[PDB]
């Protein structure tokens, strides 16, 4: 059993997102598939089951027209069409593998969720993939580093000395800004005898914008 | 109704602990209770099904059972190399769907405190060139975490959208945290002394860095 | 108090070059020096203000700086579409008016 898929791309509120996981190694005519999301700091919620045999899928009480389910037998993969994403949708998406089969409303107490693997992530977003316009950060043993801003979405990778330095490189967690931006911080430790003599640069790569910014930090004048 | 579950748990290693999941009349007993466990940065996995049959793939180490209102998941001993939240799930006839519990943290049981070190990073002239000014200070080499970082201009605190990031776990047995603050260049040069302080539950240090060099 | 500005600038493309706009006593340093531009037969625009901030709508090529009495304008790269007529502008407290030099004409070598 496997559930290998691709990561979900960030979508604006009032739009549509698609999450689908590959099914192989078994026939897709007996297992009803479930969709569920991992809400942070609390429990999980359910909306309905998907049956690939007959047109008998139902809906939950709190999810009437939020989700629309379409089936396919040639590729044996369920397809996603979400509508009107909101701020409570900030969760990762996992396709729940359920054993057995059940249609009526007194046979679902016997089954259990079987397989979880390589889930995707769909969350609503006001801020959108923007090109970074980052500037070098002046330094203050001694410490120095560069900060990333005006970028979307998470995460980004900061490498020092063209990847030849890996000691002390920790990715500090970002914060949920009011304008929707983030800030990943990476710092390195140098002796105080060398602060403005040796050239230090950091490389930040941005995936959806295909931009590479090489900035050199300098002391404040 | 919504299934509720202990937020966390305190159990020393080498001795058995259990997790309780209080429910209702139509959710527990008349319906089977399933226990989900998920690794950090990975996919979840079922621990016990139908409260008496163990899944294949795990040795005879855990135990789960139900007794009336609450269902008990006996954890015979605890290893410090694996700390995994446990989820509580059941089924209700009135709700006609799956409802899930809050989840419980498990922790081992004390170490002495460390000496925190804080640094301040004023922006360069390039950041001020775009008619903006932001300030960042970082705290590291402190154990344990649960720290709060606030800015201070040595005369009066400023609250222009002060934020503090959550502490994170590093690979060298230490915690780290950072704080961010963005202002205007006019108010940036109004004060010639900026600093941020940390609360290490008994230790407080001030990093006085002038915005000159 | 008259601003001294060269009439022609010999700026070769491909490498950086700096020009100097010097004035007189109590003319530069007591007040900031402003950089402006205008197309031949079109309305003038703003290039650099206060020698500290780069305005929006202008590419980040001209570097605004001032060191002592002489005002230095630094550039990074030359293009055929950026051959606009630069000018030197300053405020004088002993004149109560803006001071303008001769104006620089840039020709591609």
């Amino acid at each position: 059993v496997q559930l290998v898929q691709s990561g979900a791309e960030v979508k604006k509120p009032g739009a549509s997102v698609k999450v689908s996981c590959k099914a192989s190694g078994y026939i897709f005519s007996d297992y009803n598939i479930h969709w569920v999301r991992q809400a942070p700091g609390q429990g999980l919620e359910w909306m309905g089951w998907i049956s690939p045999d007959s047109d008998d899928t139902n809906y939950a009480q709190s999810f009437q027209g939020r989700v629309t389910m379409t089936r396919d037998t040639s590729i044996t993969t369920v397809y996603m069409e979400l509508s009107s994403l909101r701020s409570d949708d900030t969760a990762v998406y996992f396709c729940a593998r359920s054993v057995g089969y059940c249609s009526l409303n007194s046979c679902q107490r016997w089954m259990w969720f079987d397989t979880w693997g390589q889930g995707a992530l769909v969350t609503v977003s006001s801020a959108s993939t923007k090109g970074p316009s980052v500037f070098p950060l002046a330094p203050s043993t001694a410490a120095l580093g560069c900060l990333v801003k005006d970028y979307f979405p998470e995460p980004v990778t900061v490498s020092w000395n063209s990847g030849a330095l890996t000691s002390g490189v920790h990715t500090f967690p970002a914060v949920l800004q009011s304008s929707g931006l983030y800030s990943l911080s990476s710092v390195v430790t140098v002796p105080s005898s060398s602060l403005g003599t040796q050239t230090y640069i950091c490389n930040v790569n941005h995936k959806p914008s295909n931009t590479k910014v090489d900035k050199k930090v300098e002391p404040k004048s | 109704p919504v299934l509720t579950q202990p937020p966390s748990a305190s159990g020393p290693p080498g001795q058995s602990v259990s997790i309780s999941c209080s429910g209702s009349r139509s959710n527990i007993g008349t319906n089977f209770v399933y226990w989900y466990q998920q690794l950090p940065g990975a996919a979840p996995k079922l621990l016990i099904y139908k409260n008496d049959q163990r899944p294949s793939g795990v040795p005879e180490r855990f135990f789960g059972s139900k007794s009336g209102t609450s269902a008990s998941l006996a954890i015979s001993g605890l290893r410090s190399e694996d700390e995994v939240d446990y989820y509580c799930a059941a089924w209700d006839d009135s709700l006609s769907g799956h409802v899930f519990g809050a989840g419980t943290k498990v922790t081992v049981l004390g170490q002495p405190k460390a000496a925190p070190s804080v640094t301040l990073f004023p922006p360069s002239s390039e950041e001020l060139q775009a008619n903006k000014a932001t300030l960042v200070c970082l705290i590291s080499d402190f154990y344990p975490g649960a720290v709060t970082v606030a800015w201070k201009a040595d005369s009066s605190p400023v609250k222009a959208g002060v934020e503090t990031t959550t502490p994170s776990k590093q690979s060298n047995n230490k915690y780290a945290a950072s704080s961010y603050l963005s202002l205007t260049p006019e108010q940036w040069k109004s004060h010639r002394s900026y600093s941020c302080q940390v609360t290490h539950e008994g230790s407080t240090v001030e990093k006085t860095v002038a915005p000159t060099e």
